[PDB]
Parts: structure tokens; C-alpha cells; sequence
């Protein structure tokens, strides 16, 4: 039943995030904030790709980790076959898509996991932000403001739909972003932060780490 | 053989003799040895016939399939890269006989400084390349009297027109210390071809201006 | 049930394309015009293939930009072989209807897509622009006005055959397609808009941006 | 069950041969004549394959097409390796009963195609012109007079059992074709006509265009 | 039935892992501690990966055997490349997860398989040791304090909860260790333990033999 | 049914072991006995490995030499890679389990065999002989004693738990098995027979012959 | 060798000499060394016999078989190209001996002004080639002398009658230097073989007239 | 060319000229030598210019890399022996021409001294390596000249600025014996690059001070 056997892989994909704990990635001021509930100190949900560009990801693990680390590949040798500059995250949406699309139909199991690629305008340049979200089955789509995955999402995506402030402080947009994601439920300073800091030279990526992170967090 | 390029306020202009030699045998007149490689690009080949227009036709070829792929046309780093790539992968070729030499000229739309936005770039057999910011460079076997020339007539760069006139100069100057070069046919009507290239693209030069100038110049020196 | 197995096979992939967007082409005075509705900024349904051939395509995104792809590829190998002329859209809708033929054989689930290859005589010369509709099974058709695909075609397409004028303007065509997409329903700036501008030098291709289209675009 | 799969198999073949187009070929005076109904301006059911002999079928496009291109690949092969004399269309009568007889086994889904291979006498020469029908399955027949395929055949092929003139015109077989045709179903000269000339010098084809063609079509 | 079939998978590989006997690890002042009931002389479920990370497995000998083997071929290889430093063992942990996960699809029969790859601090370097669970699905998590693994977990695993001394010595970590162990049943000098005792000053393992196991051996 | 499809290769695998005939191994003063009932003269079921290393199996002939050739392969090759003294059959043993586990899942039927890997420490050393026996499934244990394998094993391993001198005769031993074996059942100098005698310099096997084994044989 | 094309208002002619020599040693007297290749194309090859005849006998079924296939003809730009591919993929054999350089002529029934889609390209050993747009162009031993009459007598063309003289001169004046290349045998009666081009299509030019023509050089220079 | 790294107190600096040299031919007179690696490595690159740019560009992307992939930056250990690993990797080209040789300057941000953290690591063409231990090195035709002179003028080196001046005048020195060098261009205003690395990290010395620090030796020495 080529039809109904579509419809099993699509619901123990779909199940399998839901059971999975909960990423939110929404644009600010200073370019894309990306916080996720971690209780590991190793294990990370998100990544950097390549300089402007930034992955985050909820689900089984060993299958986006897997993913994150062929994205770092793919643009790494991209870069270096043309220039830098010319590496997009549109692009690596375009291959997560494509690849999740593929392991979807030819792999026996599909991928447990739901994907988030943001780029935000390179050192000098001003650009909008861009956010994509690329589903189990390969399907891509991609948000202006904010993307919720992984767990119950109408409640965190819910939340944003209001809280979410265009223009928003690093600190605020935090604020804003744990508050949201508590909607869908704690939230201590035992999780995982990282920014895509468009203000930054080359590398746009930074981890918030554990003291920093205290002077920005929200009060529950 | 001898192109040459020149870095002028608006933009640049690239420009090479038609001679084709064989031996110490003309074999060709009227070669096209500048091409237009995408709107902001214009590339120069010396050396092995038969290369220099096979780099060409396929290194137009993959810039616009990046773009028609990817939907935005390559860095000018990238394109910089790809062509030093291509140079690198004959690399055996040229070892043997096959030896082609590019030099690239292009307008970078998104220079900080678009008066400054003209860009030069000189290439290396074993698929190297320097950026000039000199405002001139040449390639080909009168590449060295181009360049000598054209470094005392460089002040005198103002604008396209300016420029044009220096360059069609140089290759003059070329082409008549280098026999393998070829200044401009009179009796014929062949001159050498040209390309520039400013924030409103890259244009064939039309032959009038090129034949005009050349006569300007044979007359004064004459 | 070899037979009953095709059977689903077409369902499928036939339902897919009904829950997918809408997508038009038609010809006109100036060449011909796609016209698509795409909230997305960035995921395009409509691309330039060769010099004066062109793409556009319904249905699940990250299979028909594969397919898209491919035909790029495929026209800049055989232009490079033999001429730049030698490329004819009426080749890559053969190549098209080859490989979706064979997926919907060989690939465990069948391309969810409905493509369209349009074509519009050299610079200086004049012919009859052409399109071309390639299905999820690998049949192929060539309309001589207009090709409708994705969603609900009856109604969008119904509203040509009588909204076509044979030798529209661009503003004129336009406004009659808009209108047409809405039957099977607004229709805002925010769409995606490109020209096969049988006018041009060299590259027949141009995509129409958010001003420039306003000063065209239909009231509803 | 092998016995019951091949039935389900050749039941789905011989549906879309039916609910395809006609074809026929025919004997006459100038050698043999190739008319099929095709709405189309390029996707051409006729074609030549090499010197003396011809090739039309009926079914899915892509499907034969694909056959037509690689009896042109036989053919084009087969004589630089001896000579052009040295092919027979007998031959790729063979070639093709082989390759559609290994597709009915090995390919998921056998092709819906119906061919007709034929050949006409060397210049100087004189003999028989001779017809050759491929079926799905690999079965192989040699008609002597006419050849159908293609939609209902009783009543298009039962019109010719009669309509047939043993050694007819050009105008006059042409005209017992079309009317033939038109018995199993107008007919206008929007359709596909080309012949082998047994009297052309070497290439024994040629297409009948539009003006031409005029002159020679049965009014109905 | 793909997700049906999943389950399947799960519950085989489970019900594998409970018939087997019982492996604890836990973190203690000097470092961590391997303990599992084991009365082969040889066949060992506790080994050495690099120079401080360990390795510790319940399940089908043969089975876990074979992953102990590519731990000890992907981190000689690593340090060599590398550097001898650049091992972490959360790299084993992402790689048996990865091979594990793998299995758990392509294979026929599921590994019945728990892992437990422990790191502790370099030499002079003080750090918190840590602890990585692998299940046989792929799934991969971190334990700061103990991990439990084959045979009924919940009664050793709960006996832990309490009696794990946060800063315990060797004979005291020992002693709660055997206890812990025996709630889910004896416990003699007949059995498998080692260590990974951080103040060594390269290869952070050491195994415990007989006579002077006993010296720290818990009554019972 | 992956549970229930492992379940019934068990089943075929373990009937095929019982309807072969019976073989026992044990440990005894001079080393190793291996006594197998043999009616056939050169088909054998027990075999030397390398130096100080045995081999002996029940079940489906081809099958067992099969696995047997493979042992003196390895073992050969390892021996020569490194040194002599460097073979374990501990590490045999390992193999066996390794290859009997692909065995078991990989190939369409499962192997019917159950193995034993026996050595007796070298020359001048003392060291307690070793035996390990390996199952069809890939299963491996080690019993310090005494093994038993081939048709039913109760009768002749509980006869074996009383008869079984600790520290016999090579005489003594030949007695004690003989009439164990026969308890699962006549047992005449026509079987199999051969000993790893630890008091040989280099190769410590030896086949006991007709006449010779007559003056060590039991009365029954 | 000498093989020869003309560009005259109508259309293009080609013709060659007949002679293959193997050393200094006469081993062929009626060589047909050009070929129509499709019906607006002729084709001429110099050098390493084996080679040119499977040069034109490939080429010619690669143009036909691209026709069948894809339904029209390539381009002109395209059967330049596939001719200039395949010599390319003989520069490892010609490296060893095995050299063998085509001259192509042909009539472009798409050029913009039908009096000059008469066409001639000249290849390169290395698969370069140069659209000759001069009216005359040769390939052989004997090209150097054909080239350089026919450079004098290229005015008197001024039809396809007018330049089949020329070419039929050329090739008189090619063996009456080159050695290699073989005037018109009297004695035998035989004679260079030439081939036209126009818009109807490419025809063999009967020997009638060639021989004719001959006799008219040879009587007149004698 | 000369690349030269000196050991101070604080952390490293290394620096090298700008010369490119074909022949006895300029060819080059603003080639940046000198790489910023990643945070704490500067590689500098002697010998064959088209691989020592690539060498560069690829070991960058290397570290890069491993770090965005393991979550941790590569111990120095590590980043030493993949720089050897790709030296030896072009053994084979190196023994036709294409030599390139590197030289390692960096901060161990887990050195036991922080005082001692900085690192100078020499390279072999056989993919050998060896950690000075001796406070400066250099490689390049003129490495000779600039070890001996940096021999004598290493007492003076007290701090950042301090060792940046004799780097500076070893280069200076460097060009002084060694044509294929070049010193500093006041005539055209082009001078060393330099790169300092201590506990904060890598960072491209401005030309100012360096511009600043040259005149002091020409006048000195003048
Ligand atoms: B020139 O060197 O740029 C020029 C090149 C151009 C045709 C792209 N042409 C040449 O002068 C070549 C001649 C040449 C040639 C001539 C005739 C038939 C075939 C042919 C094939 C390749 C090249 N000669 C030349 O001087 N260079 C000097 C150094 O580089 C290689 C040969
Ligand atoms: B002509 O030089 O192009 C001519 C060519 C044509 C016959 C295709 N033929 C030749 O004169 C060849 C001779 C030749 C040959 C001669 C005798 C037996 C076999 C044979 C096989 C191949 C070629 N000679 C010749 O002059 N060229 C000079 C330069 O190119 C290679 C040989
Ligand atoms: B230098 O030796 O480090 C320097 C290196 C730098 C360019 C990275 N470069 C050179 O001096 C080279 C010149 C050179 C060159 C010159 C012009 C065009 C292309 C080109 C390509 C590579 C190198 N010359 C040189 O002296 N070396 C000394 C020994 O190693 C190879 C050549």
C-alpha cells in the first residue's frame, strides 16, 4: 500500500519529535537568537555551519548530529570551491531538504528530527534575517520571524505569535523566547543559547554561556 | 600576443592585438582574444590557440551555470577561484605544449568604493593569482613592452575614453618590438579588439573608436 | 497486483499536487508568462533554464527544484557540446517526461510534481512560443495557449478559455491570469512573477520584482 | 502467481495502447506511407532510423521515443561497423522484439508502445516493400499490405481490408488512409505524414509538411 | 508495517538486554568505577578505549565485543591523525550511537546491546569525569552521577539513587556499588571491576584483580 | 515477525544438534581429551588449530569443516603477522562466535553446528588447560571443567558431573568419557579420538589411533 | 597534399589533388580526398590517409545521426564544433605519426545574407579552429604554394564557375612545387576532384569540367 | 622570500616581505606571506606561490573544521601534525617544482607558563617538523641572512613591540643579501606584514608601526 505506507513513516516520524524536548530560533536586533531546553552539558542542539549561517535542530540525536555534521561539510568545501561569501544556508536548506527527502523514501526508518537553517546579513551589510525549517520528510518552508520544533508547538508557537517583538534586545528577545517556551510545559540557566551576532567581523556565531547567560535571563 | 588591462576611475578596460603565429609564420589576422565572460567580466587568453578558446567558451559556461544553480552570480573571489582552478587543472597539458595564460578584468558590483570597483587580476600556470592593484597589467609574448609602455602612459588615465587610448597605445607599443604581436592592419582594416566594463556592464568596444585611435597614434609617432 | 499497484502509484502523487499551490503559463504578445502564487521569498517555483527556454513547476518543492536542477544541467552540458541553438525545451520536456517516467517505476514513492518547459523563438526571429506540460508519470502533452497546474485546475483553468486573448500585452495577460488563479480560490503583491521576454538579446529570462510589478498587477 | 502476473502485466500494456492515438502504415506505388493523428507540433509519433527504412509507433511518448532513439543507435552503429547497406530494419525488428521482450519480464511496469519498422527497396532496385509490427510483449509479425496500431484497430483496420488499392498513389493511398482512420473515431491537416520515397537516392525518408500535404488530403 | 516493525525491533533487542546479566558505572573521588557481575575468567564486559576514556557493555557478548574492538580502531586512529588529546569519548559515545543506530535499521537482527563510555580528567587537570549511555536504538544520553544497565535496572538503579556517596572512595563507592547491585537479585570476589583512576599519568585505566579486590570488597 | 522469525531459526538450527551424534572434551592431567562417537574412518570431527589450540564440533559435517578450515586459516595467518606464541583460541573462540553470530542473522539458514576451542598452556609453563564452547547462535562460554555437545547432552554432561575426575589419567579420563557417553545411548575403537598432550614441545596434538587407544579403552 | 576552398557570392567550392606519396614513392594516383559530409557541408583532410578517411566517414554519421535523433541539423556553429572535438581526440595518435588535419567548407542556410553563408574553417591540430572570412584557405603540403597564387588570382572570382578555375589553378600551381601533391595526370586521365556548395546544396563538380578547365591552365602556361 | 617568527615574553610575532620573484623578474611587490590561521596559529609560506597561498587557504579551513565539528579547537600537537600531513601530501608535486615550505607561529592557550606559551614550529619538505625552542626561525631564500643577523639582535627582545622590531630589521637584513627578498618600498609606500599572538590572541600588525619601525633602521643605518 505505496499510499498508506507513506502515512506509517510520516506518523512514527511525527511521533518521535513530539516525545523529543522543545527549539525555538527567532530573529532580533542584533540577528538570530537560538535557545533550546538541554539539561546536557555536551550534547548540543545547536550549531554553527559557516560564518553568517547556523543550524539548530530537535529530535533524536544521532540523526541531526549526523546531518549538522554533513551540513559543516558541505559548506566548508562549497566555500573553498568558490569563495565564502557565496555559501547561503539557503543552500544548505536546499540539501537538508534534499537529503531528508531522499532518507524519507530510500532509508528503512525515516528521520526523527526537524531542522532550523539562519542566516543573518553578512559584517557591513544590512539584510533581514532569514529563518528556514525543514521538516522530517523533506519538506521546507521558510518563517520571517520566529520557528518553533521539537514537542507540543502551539502552545510555545502560540505564545511567540504575541510576545514576539519585531525589534526586539538580545536580552528582551531571551526574555521573550524562554517565557514562550515555558507556554509549552524550570527553564533554569541549564539549557542551551547561542546567537548568530550580525555585528561580529567573520564568524557570526556565539555561545551564551553559563554566567553571561544570568545577566540576560528571564525571571519565571 | 599581448592583452592588456587598464584600471581607470569608472571602471576597466581590457584590450588584445588578432595576430596568430605559427613558427615565424602569420597564420591568423583576426583572432578575438578578449571575451565577454558574464555582464561584469571580461577574460584575456595568450598562448596555445586551442585552449585560450576552449578556457574561455567553458569558464563563461560555469559562471552563468552557478547563477541559472544557485540563483545569484559567484563572488568576484569566486569567480577568481574558479578560473585559477580551471588554469591549475591544465597544468599537464601546459607542461607539454598546451600552455594558455587568462588575465581577467572585471567590475566588482559590490566594492565598498564603486570609483574603485574596477578589478585586475593576473594569473600563474600553476593556477596562482595576484590581484594587481597597479591599474595595469599585461599577458603574452609582448606583455613586456606593454607594460613598460603603459607604465610611463598611465598618468595620463582620466576616464574610459582616457584609458582606451592608452591601451590601444601599449598594444601599439607591443607590436612593434614584439614580431609576434601584430599592430594594426591598415591596408586590411583589422585592429585590435576591445572590452569595458563599469557599473553598467561590459560592452564590446565598437571598432571605430579602436581604428580611429590607432590612426591617432600611427600619425603622431609618424 | 502489478496493475492495482500503478493504480496508487498515480493516486498518490495526484493528491499531492491537489494539495500543492497553483501555477500558470500563458503566451502573449512578448513571449510567455509564468505566474504563481508563492508567499515564500526565496523558495521560487519559476526559473530560467537556457538562453530562451524556461521553467516552472507545482507540487513538493524540494522534488521539482531536483528536477529544475537537473535540466540546468543538462542544457548547459548539451549547449556546450554542440551550440548554445542546439538547446530546445523541447529536448529538456523529453528529458523531463524520461526521468519522471522512470521514477514513477523505479523510486519507491513517485514524484509529487506537474512541470511546465516553455520556449520563445531566438532574438531576431519569429515562431509560435511554445509549452510544454510534463505529469508525475512521465506523460507529456503541448499546449498551444496556456498550461494550468497544482491544486484545483478546472475552475482556474476554465477561466482562460475564455479570459486568453491570443495576443495579450504583459499588463493585459497579466491581469488576465491573476484573475483566472483567483477562480480556484488575494492575489497580492506577493506572489511570483517571470517573463520568457521573446525581446531580449541573448538570455530570454527576466523575474519581475515587487514595484515594478505593482505598476501591472490586477485589482481584485 | 507467474501465470496471473503476466496477464495483470500485457492487461495494462494493452489499455494504454488502446486509450492512446492511431497510427498506420501502408504499401504503396512510392515505396511505404506513415500517417498517425498528432495534435502536436514536435512530439512526432514517425521517424527515419536509417537509409532505406522507417520507424512509427503509437503509446505513451516517452516511452517510444526513447526505443526510436535507440534504434537510431543500432542502426548508426551497426553500419559504421560493416556497412550502410548491410542494415535491414529486419534487424530492428529483432532489436526491438528483444529489447521490449526483456522489458515485459525485467522492468517494474512494461512499456505501453505498439512499433512499426519498415523498409523500402535500395534506389536502383525494385522489391517488395516490407512492414514489421512490435507488440508490447516481444511478439513480432510481418503485415504484407498495411500495418494499424493504436486506439480501436477493427474498425480502422477493417476500413483498409477493403479501402486498400494494391499499388495506389501517393494522393490516392494517403486519401484511403486518413478515410480509414477516421473509422474508428476531423482529420484535418493537423496531424503527422511522412513516407519512405523508394525512389529517393539514398535517405529513403521525407516528412510531408503543411502546404504540400494540402494537396494531396481526402476532404471528408 | 514500518512503524509496527519497529517495535518489533525494540522489543526483541529489550527483552535481550533484561536476560542478561547486570553493569554499573559510577563516579567517585579518584575517578570512575566499573562493576559488573561476570563469572567467565576471560570473557570481560569492562576494557580500555584510550588513555582516559573506558568502556563498559551488558548484552550479547559477541555483540558488544565487536563495537569494544572499532572503539579501540576509531580512537587509535583519531589520536594518530590527531592528536592524542583530541579523544574525548563523547566522540565514542556520538560513534556507537551512529553504529548502533545504523544497526538497529540495516541489520536484520537488532544488537542486544547497552553501552557506557566513561571519560575522566586528564592528568594534573581537575574536571567533572563523565558518563555516556548508548541503548541499542542509537539513542544516546549523559548521566552525571551513576549508570545502570542489563537485567532489571529499577531496583539497582533506585538502591543508587540513595546510597551513591557524591565523593565516595574506591572502597566506599565499591561497597555501595555490590549492594546496589545485589537489590536487583552472591556478589563474591567472582565478578568483573576496574577503574579509571584519574591521578595516572597516561593510561587513566586499571583493572582489579583478585587478592586485592578483596581488601575493598563490601560484606554482604 | 523479526522476534518470531529469530525463534524458528533457533528451533531448525538446535533439532539438526540433537539428531547428530555426540562429542565431549575434557580437561584431564596431560592436557586435553577430545572423544568423539565416529563410525566414519576419515571424516572427522575433531581437529588441531595451532600449536597448543584444538578444535572439535557436532553437527552437519560440511558445515563444521567449513568453520574448521576457516579457525586454521586465521590462526595460521595471525601467527605469522605477529608470533606463534601470540594465537590464544581464546581469541578463536571469539571468531567463531563472531562469524556463527553474522551466520545466524545473515545467511538464509542457520549453521548447525556446536563448537569447542580447547588449549593447554605452553611447553615448560603450567597452566590451568581451557575450554570454550561455542553455540550455533554465536553464543560463547567457557566451562573450566568439561564439554559437552551433539544429541542429547543431560545424560551424557550429568555423568560427566559425577564421573569427572579432576586431575585424571590419560587412561583414567578415555574411561570416565567413554561411559558417560554412552549414558546418552556400543562406544567400540571404532569413534574418534585425540588428545592435547601439554607435555609435547611444540605441537601439543595427537591423534590415538586403533591399536594404541585398545590399551586405554573402557570395558562396558 | 593540397586541398583547397574558395568563397565566391554564390556559395563555396573545395577541391584537392588525388596523389599519396609514402616517402618519395608515388603509392596513389586517384585519392578522393574530399567529401560531402552532409548536404551544405564538404569536408577535406590532409595527412595521415588511414585517418582522414575515417575522419570524414565518422563525421559525416555523427552529423546524420545528431538529425536523426534530435529532428533538424545542428547548427553551423555546432558541426564546427563535433569536427573540431574529434580532431582533438587524435592529438595522443598524431603526437606518434598518425597526424591528420581537416579543412571544412560549407554553405549556412541561416546566415543573415544568403551571398555569404559560404563558409570556411581551418582546424588545428590541437582541435583549435578559425573561421577563415579571407575567401581562400588551404591545408597540405602544397598549401603554402595555393595559398599564395590563389592569394593573387582571388580577384577573378565571380561566380562558382569563375572560382572552380581558381581553386583548379591553386591546385596546378601546388604540384608544380610540392612534390607531394600531383598535378592533373593527361597521360591517365585523372584529375583533382572538387566539390560546390550554394543554397541548393552541395554537388559533386563533374570531372568533364575540371578536366577542361586543366587543359585551359595547362595550354595557357605552356 | 623571507618569513621570520620571533619569540617574546607575551606570546609571538612573525613577519614577512613582499617580493615575488620569476627569474631574476619582480614580478610581485605586495604578496602577503603571512596568514592568520585561526585565533592562535599564523602561518607564514615560502617557495612555489601557488601552492603556499593554497596551503593557507586549506589548513585554515582544516582547523575550522575539526572545531565546528568535535565543538573544540584542535590541540597545538594536533595543529602542528596536520600541517606536516599536508606538507608531505605534496611531496610528489614538490619534487617537480611546485615546493612550498611553511613556517608555524602560535599561542598554546594550555601551556603550563603562559609566559612560555608561544610557539615557533619549523617545517620539513618530507612532511618533518621541529619545534624551535630557540626564540626565532625563518624560511626562504633569505632565511640565512635573517637567522644570523636575529642571532645577534635577540638579547634586544624584551616585549611585543620590542621583538617586532627585530623581526622588522632581520628582514631588512634578509633583503639586504638576498635579491630575491625585498626590502621595505618608501618609494611606493609597501612594507613586511606582521602578525602578534599573545593570550588575547592573533592580530594583524598595522602597517604604521611597522612603516614607523623601518624608517628607524633605514636611518640608523643610513
Ligand atoms: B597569442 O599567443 O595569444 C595567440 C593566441 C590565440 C590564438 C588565442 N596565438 C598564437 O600566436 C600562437 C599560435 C598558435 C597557433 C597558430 C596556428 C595554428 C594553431 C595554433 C595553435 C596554438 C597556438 N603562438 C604562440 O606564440 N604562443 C607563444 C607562447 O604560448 C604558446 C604559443
Ligand atoms: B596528403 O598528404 O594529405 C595525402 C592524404 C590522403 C590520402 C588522405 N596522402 C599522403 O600523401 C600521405 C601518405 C600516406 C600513405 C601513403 C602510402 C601508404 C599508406 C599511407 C597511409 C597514410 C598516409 N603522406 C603525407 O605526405 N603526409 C605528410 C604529413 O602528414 C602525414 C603524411
Ligand atoms: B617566496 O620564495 O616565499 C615567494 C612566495 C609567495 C609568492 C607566496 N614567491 C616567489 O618568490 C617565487 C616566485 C613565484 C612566482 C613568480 C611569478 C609568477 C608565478 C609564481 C608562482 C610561484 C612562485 N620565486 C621563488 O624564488 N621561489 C624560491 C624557491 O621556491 C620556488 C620559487
Amino acid at each position: 500500500s505505496p499510499e498508506q505506507a507513506m502515512r506509517e513513516r510520516s506518523e512514527l516520524a511525527r511521533k518521535g519529535i513530539a516525545r523529543a524536548k522543545s527549539v525555538v530560533a527567532l530573529a532580533y536586533a542584533g540577528g538570530v537568537l537560538f535557545v533550546a531546553e538541554n539539561p546536557s552539558r555536551s550534547l548540543q542542539k545547536i550549531s554553527e555551519l559557516y560564518d553568517r549561517v547556523g543550524f539548530a535542530a530537535a529530535g533524536k540525536f544521532n540523526e541531526f548530529d549526523n546531518l549538522r555534521r554533513g551540513g559543516i561539510q558541505f559548506a566548508d568545501t562549497r566555500g573553498y570551491a568558490y569563495d565564502r561569501r557565496d555559501v547561503t544556508g539557503r543552500q544548505l536548506a536546499n540539501v537538508y531538504a534534499q537529503t531528508l527527502g531522499t532518507i524519507f523514501t530510500e532509508q528503512a526508518k525515516p528521520y526523527e528530527v526537524e531542522l532550523c537553517v539562519a542566516e543573518v546579513a553578512h559584517y557591513g551589510e544590512t539584510k533581514r534575517p532569514e529563518l528556514y525549517r525543514i521538516t522530517y520528510d523533506g519538506s521546507i518552508a521558510d518563517e520571517p520571524h520566529f520557528v518553533v520544533m521539537g514537542g507540543t508547538t502551539e502552545p510555545i508557537a502560540n505564545a511567540l505569535k504575541e510576545s514576539y517583538a519585531e525589534n526586539a534586545s538580545l536580552t528582551d528577545a531571551l526574555r521573550i523566547a524562554v517565557a514562550a517556551l515555558r507556554a509549552g510545559s524550570l527553564g533554569v540557566a541549564s539549557l542551551e543559547v547561542a546567537v548568530l551576532d550580525a555585528n561580529r567581523p567573520r564568524r557570526a556565531f556565539r555561545r551564551i554561556t553559563g554566567s553571561a547567560l544570568q545577566a540576560l535571563l528571564v525571571d519565571q | 600576443t599581448t592583452i592588456v588591462a587598464l584600471k581607470y576611475p569608472g571602471g576597466v578596460v581590457m584590450a588584445g592585438d588578432r595576430r596568430s603565429t605559427q613558427g615565424n609564420m602569420i597564420s591568423g589576422r583576426d583572432v578575438r582574444k578578449v571575451y565577454i565572460t558574464d555582464d561584469y567580466t571580461a577574460t584575456g587568453i595568450a598562448g596555445t590557440a586551442a585552449v585560450a578558446v576552449e578556457f574561455a567558451r567553458l569558464y563563461a559556461v560555469e559562471l552563468e551555470h552557478y547563477e541559472k544553480l544557485e540563483g545569484v552570480p559567484l563572488t568576484f573571489a569566486g569567480k577568481i577561484n574558479r578560473l585559477a582552478i580551471m588554469v591549475r587543472g591544465n597544468l599537464a597539458a601546459a607542461m607539454q605544449g598546451l600552455l594558455a595564460l587568462p588575465l581577467l578584468a572585471g567590475y566588482d558590483i559590490h566594492a565598498s568604493d564603486p570609483q574603485s570597483a574596477g578589478r585586475i587580476v593576473s594569473f600563474d600556470a600553476a593556477g596562482g593569482w595576484n590581484i594587481e592593484e597597479e591599474g595595469y597589467q599585461a599577458v603574452g609574448s609582448g606583455s613586456l613592452f606593454a607594460k613598460s609602455s603603459m607604465k610611463k602612459l598611465y598618468s595620463q588615465v582620466t576616464d574610459g575614453d582616457s584609458g582606451l587610448r592608452v591601451a590601444v597605445e601599449a598594444l601599439y607599443d607591443a607590436a612593434d618590438d614584439d614580431s609576434a604581436t601584430g599592430g594594426p592592419d591598415l591596408v586590411r582594416g583589422i585592429f585590435p579588439t576591445a572590452v569595458i566594463i563599469d557599473a553598467d556592464g561590459a560592452v564590446d568596444v565598437p571598432e571605430s573608436r579602436i581604428a580611429e585611435l590607432a590612426r591617432a597614434i600611427i600619425e603622431s609617432r609618424s
